[PDB]
């Protein structure tokens, strides 16, 4: 439930290829652009980064919970289905 | 008035208490209920209101919050919706009958209560959630509400004063619990007696999702003598902020247990020798004395000297005025096993709906296990009490807050007692 | 008027549907209930 | 002791034959009509007391029962029969002992009365005798503490008991008469003994000290 | 300001609508407080309380998941009184919390575990015995240890409001008291993963996921599921180049916190 890790912007790269190892059955790979995650603390110097890297870049926003009404006397309305049956 | 005590048999209110005289309709016409209270609902509900609010009555139940105040919450306009009065005669707490000698004794002092408690508030029913264990209690207040309907105070005419009425009786399934306010709506609403935190407050949101007011057996009893004979009389019993009557049930090392009816700010050593007959083998025999049933912790003789019977008295004393249980206990006492028996009390009776209380009170109930064995080191006193510091204040119910509070006055008082049987086992091992 | 005997002996013969059958004979006294204009909360 | 999960027995399997009679029937009724419409849930307890009432104890086919009467979710009665103690989710013998052990009690010396009670029907706390006649549990506080040390068998209190107290109720209860409820100590409830301290004077009657104005 | 209301977390103001918990102005002033029990989907139950905190001039802390907060209060989440009631709620927790950490999925993705390092105390006081229940069989979807139950409810309330089938509950008292079926009944809905994901320690896992990865090898891969038309947005979890698990994604307007039992 904790949300500190969705705080900061982050660019990752296109997942390649990982093949099986013949000798060990590791996961084996040929590009280094695997682990590369990088940490902004803004979408636009995300894109700025990507643009002076010259990577195309797909960026989605940020999505945020909708704020809700929650309200602890709803569990025991007189007529709204609300009421709950159990506690 | 300086000192208090001594209340006469013409002032007290449960006239009928040890169950010497007739308890239906006949014999409490002869002893008074039912007298002008359609004048009284004509009156109406403010007046009612500022005559409770007069005689500063508090809560019988435990919390002691002032009556004309918690009924007042009720004093509003109506949403659409009904409102409530519940009655709690749980009566779960150790130490106490009094609630079970006035519904079985003077229920007829209790269904006009309840009408005038609905009246004052504004209400169309009263709920008496009984304790199932009380099931000839529950037939006797059944017999009472019969005769009430049959002679129409009670039900589509109050007394002839224009005012709708129904008094219910419901009766629980063995849980201690459900003598907690809210806990007691659950239960009545059809679930599990699990108490419901605040806000809502039950005079917003409480049984079925009305505005409702639950209020004790004692309280509301004594509601309608306070209306007929006004609140200065009965504030002018008592000390100030402490006022009126009180029921006390003596139990425990004492000659003569009892139930009785005396007036409030009573000092503890005269309530005992006068009422109970004195404790078995002398003042100088008593040890300890619990003098507001479980919830509240222990208080010795030493402080039991010179005590008095007030909510303020008993919290000067570090101790409450809960449900007027004063269970003694002498020298031949095991005061470790008795305090041990009352936390694995609370243990059996926490709902477990929350976790301080739940996994704190069986955590208490077993080192308190080890400390009657004397199985234990020392430190472990101070870790108990940090236990106990923990679950109170931080539980839904005070339930919680009246199970640390005998394990804080056990390490308060008697600490030398626990230190000596832990040495004793320890050298008996080593 | 008599002080020195026991008056609820009434609760001595009383059987396992007592307070149930006095709550069907009670049902006809009393008035009829609000709706919170739901058959259930469901 | 108990177990709060349901096994599945052939005694109590979800097909043992538990239906209402039709008082029964009538009292849920009225139990309904008591409480307010569309908030039936609450007769919960009532309908489940009543068959418990019915039937001895509360099987698994009972309870459903119940459930499917009061249009309630079986686990909701489930969690009912669970939270309370008075419910019998096994069979229980024809008389259940019930002795407090509360504090109170103990200092006026219930534990005696569980030994002799223990001594006498040749069973430990909390299983039956072979001939299902006595139960035998230890319980907390039951609202009678003036009157310690007390049991409470079926829905009568016996109280202010001695061993030899305990030991004639036993026998009148193998004997099959009723050995009346109350006291056994000579005082008729919770009054003091060797006489009244308080209540002595008749009590005044009708229209006494009433406020003027009213 | 109209139909707004000035509070204070930490001596810093903010306008809240009426009815906002004292939890949801702590978020929107951008501090998580802690919760076992509180799930923003889930109706409010205020049992386990974690959410303890201390308002200014007030002795008694309130649980911020359900109280809402009146005016001008002054909530001082990192006191003395609620840094000391957190360490007191986790205690309580772990001293019948029973030593399962390696043989359990919830590895790295355990809220009592990370909340335990970020507020509790770091030893035990608890020398007594822990207790055992036994497990139950809901189903082969959803293994059940519940041992490792903390009784936070968050089951049975998504079971009786999202899912609707009202099975799940509570059978007992105090700690005896036992969250699942009393009969033996197999809880197979659809949505039924979800308690899974809500259930804040290991004591409902995924039986196909069982002992197979752990969280933080794990790799997450943001995607949408195909097998309806509903397009929910998922997480792949995939460990060294093979598909391990299943997540959702939070995504208010299409799926909001959960996936179908095919989905996942
Ligand atoms: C665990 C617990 C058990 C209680 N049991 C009872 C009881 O059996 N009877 C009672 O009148 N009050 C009981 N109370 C106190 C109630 O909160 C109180 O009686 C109720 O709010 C009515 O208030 P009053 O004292 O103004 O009448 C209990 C409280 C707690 C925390
Ligand atoms: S304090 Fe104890 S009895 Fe009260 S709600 Fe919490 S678990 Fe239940
Ligand atoms: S749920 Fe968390 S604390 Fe409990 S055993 Fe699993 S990892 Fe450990
Ligand atoms: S099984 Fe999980 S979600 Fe359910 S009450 Fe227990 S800890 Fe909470
Ligand atoms: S302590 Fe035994 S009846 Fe109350
Ligand atoms: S998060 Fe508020 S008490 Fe559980
Ligand atoms: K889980």
């Amino acid at each position: 439930s904790g949300v500190n890790n969705t705080k900061k912007w982050k660019m990752e790269f296109d997942t390649r290829e990982r093949w099986e190892n013949p000798l060990m059955g590791w996961a084996s790979t040929a590009d280094p652009l695997s682990n590369m995650v990088l940490t902004f603390s803004a979408k636009e110097d995300a894109i700025a980064f990507a643009e002076k890297n010259g990577w195309s870049y797909d960026v989605e926003e940020k999505k945020v919970p909708k704020p809700k009404s929650k309200s602890y006397g709803a569990n025991f309305s007189w007529n709204k289905r609300t009421r709950v049956s159990t506690k | 008035k300086t000192s208090f005590g001594s209340l006469k048999d013409e002032d007290r209110i449960f006239t009928n208490l040890y169950g010497r005289h007739d308890w239906r309709l006949k014999g409490a016409l002869r002893r008074g209920d039912w007298y002008k209270t359609k004048e009284i609902l004509l009156k109406g509900p403010d007046w009612i209101l500022g005559e409770m609010k007069t005689s500063g009555l508090r809560g019988r139940g435990g919390a002691g919050f002032p009556t004309g105040l918690k009924w007042s919450f009720m004093n509003k306009p109506s949403d659409g919706r009904p409102k409530y009065l519940v009655v709690n005669a749980d009566e779960g707490e150790p130490g106490t009958c009094k609630d079970r000698e006035i519904m079985r004794h003077d229920p007829h002092k209790l269904v006009e209560g309840c009408l005038v408690g609905g009246r004052a508030m504004g209400a169309r029913a009263a709920y008496i959630y009984i304790r199932g264990e009380f099931y000839n209690e529950a037939s006797n207040l059944q017999v009472a509400i019969r005769e009430a309907y049959e002679a129409g105070l009670i039900g589509k005419n109050a007394c002839g004063s224009d005012y709708d009425f129904d008094v219910f009786v419901v009766r629980g399934a063995g849980a201690y619990i459900c003598g907690e306010e809210t806990a007691l709506i659950e239960s009545i609403e059809g679930k599990q007696g699990k108490p419901r935190l605040k806000p809502p407050f039950p005079a917003d949101v409480g049984v079925f999702g009305c505005p409702t007011t639950v209020a004790n057996v004692e309280t509301v009893a004594v509601s309608p003598t306070i209306c007929r004979r006004g609140g200065t009389w009965f504030a002018g019993f008592g000390r100030e902020r402490n006022s009126g009557t009180k029921l006390f049930n003596i139990s425990g090392h004492v000659n003569h247990p009892c139930t009785v009816e005396e007036e409030m700010s009573v000092p503890l050593k005269e309530l005992i020798e006068k009422h109970a007959g004195g404790v078995t083998g002398g003042w100088d025999n008593l040890l300890a004395v619990i003098p507001g049933g479980s919830s509240t912790p222990l208080i010795p003789k030493s402080v039991c000297e010179t005590v008095l019977m007030d909510f303020d008295a008993l919290v000067q004393a570090q101790t409450g005025l809960g449900t007027a249980a004063v269970i003694v206990m002498d020298r031949s006492t095991d005061i470790v096993k008795a305090i041990a028996r009352l936390i694995e009390f609370y243990k059996h009776e926490s709902c477990g709906q929350c976790t301080p209380c739940r996994e704190g009170v069986d955590w208490m109930n077993k080192v308190m296990a080890r400390f009657v064995k004397g199985d234990a080191r020392p430190a472990e006193i101070d870790s108990l009490w940090e236990i106990s510091k923990q679950i109170e204040g931080h539980t839904i119910c005070a339930l919680g807050d009246g199970a640390a509070w005998p394990v804080q006055g056990l390490i308060r008082h008697f600490r030398p007692e626990l230190e000596d049987r832990m040495q004793r086992f320890a050298q008996q091992h080593r | 008027t008599d002080t020195t005997t026991y008056k609820n002996l009434q609760h001595h013969d009383y059987n396992t549907y007592t307070f149930l059958d006095l709550n069907l004979d009670l049902s006809k006294f009393r008035l009829p209930q609000p709706s919170s204009g739901r058959e259930s909360p469901r | 002791g108990a177990l709060f999960v349901h096994r599945d027995t052939p005694e109590n399997n979800p097909d043992t034959p538990f239906d209402f009679t039709p008082e029964n029937y009538k009292r849920i009724e009225a139990i309904v009509k008591n409480y307010p419409e569309g908030h039936q849930a609450a007769a919960v307890l009532p309908v489940l007391d009543l068959a418990q009432r019915q039937n001895g104890w509360l099987p698994i086919s009972a309870m459903n029962k119940v459930a499917e009467v009061l249009q309630v979710p079986p686990m909701r009665v489930y969690e009912v029969a669970t939270f309370y103690t008075m419910y019998n989710r096994k069979p229980v013998g024809k008389y259940h002992i019930q002795v407090c052990t509360t504090t109170p009690c103990m200092l006026r010396d219930s534990d005696s009365i569980l030994e002799t009670l223990q001594r006498k029907l040749g069973i430990k706390v909390g299983e039956t005798t072979p001939d299902k006649l006595f139960t035998l549990i230890e319980v907390e506080c039951l609202g009678a503490c003036v009157n310690a040390p007390m049991v409470q068998i079926n829905d009568n209190y016996y109280e202010d008991l001695t061993p030899k107290d305990i030991e004639e109720i036993i026998d009148e209860l193998k004997a099959g008469k009723v050995p009346k409820p109350g006291p056994r100590s000579g005082r008729f409830c919770c009054e003091p003994a060797g006489g009244l301290t308080s209540l002595t004077e008749p009590p005044k009657g009708p229209g006494f000290g009433v406020q003027a104005g009213l | 300001a109209s139909n707004l209301i000035e509070v204070f977390v930490d001596g810093q103001s903010v306008m809240v609508e009426p009815g906002t918990t004292v939890l949801q102005a702590c978020e929107k002033v951008g501090m998580q407080i802690p919760r076992f029990c509180y799930h923003e989907r889930l109706s409010v139950a205020g049992n386990c309380r974690m959410c303890l905190v201390e308002i200014e001039k007030a002795p008694k802390v309130v649980a911020a998941c359900a109280m809402p907060v009146m005016k001008g209060w002054n909530i001082l989440t990192n006191s003395e009184k609620s840094k000391k009631a957190r360490e007191g709620v986790m205690e309580f927790l772990l001293a019948n919390h029973p030593l399962d950490c390696p043989i359990c999925d919830q590895g790295g993705e355990c809220d009592l575990q990370d909340q335990s390092m970020m507020f509790g105390s770091d030893r035990s006081r608890f020398l007594e015995g822990k207790r055992a229940v036994e497990d139950k069989n809901i189903g082969p979807l959803v293994k059940t240890i519940m041992t490792r139950c903390i009784q936070c409810t968050r089951c049975i309330r998504f079971a009786s409001e999202i899912a609707g089938v009202d099975d799940l509950g509570t059978t007992g008292r105090g700690n005896d008291m036992q969250v699942g079926t009393y009969i033996e009944k197999m809880f197979m809905s659809e949505l039924s993963g979800n308690v899974i994901d809500i259930c804040p320690v290991g004591a409902l896992t995924s039986k196909p996921y069982a002992f197979t990865a752990r969280p933080w090898e794990t790799r997450k891969t943001e995607s949408i599921d195909v097998m309806d038309a509903v397009g929910s947005n998922i997480v792949v979890s995939t460990r060294t180049g093979e598909v391990m698990r299943i997540l959702p994604r939070m995504h208010e307007d299409i799926n909001e916190e959960w996936i179908s039992d095919k989905t996942r």
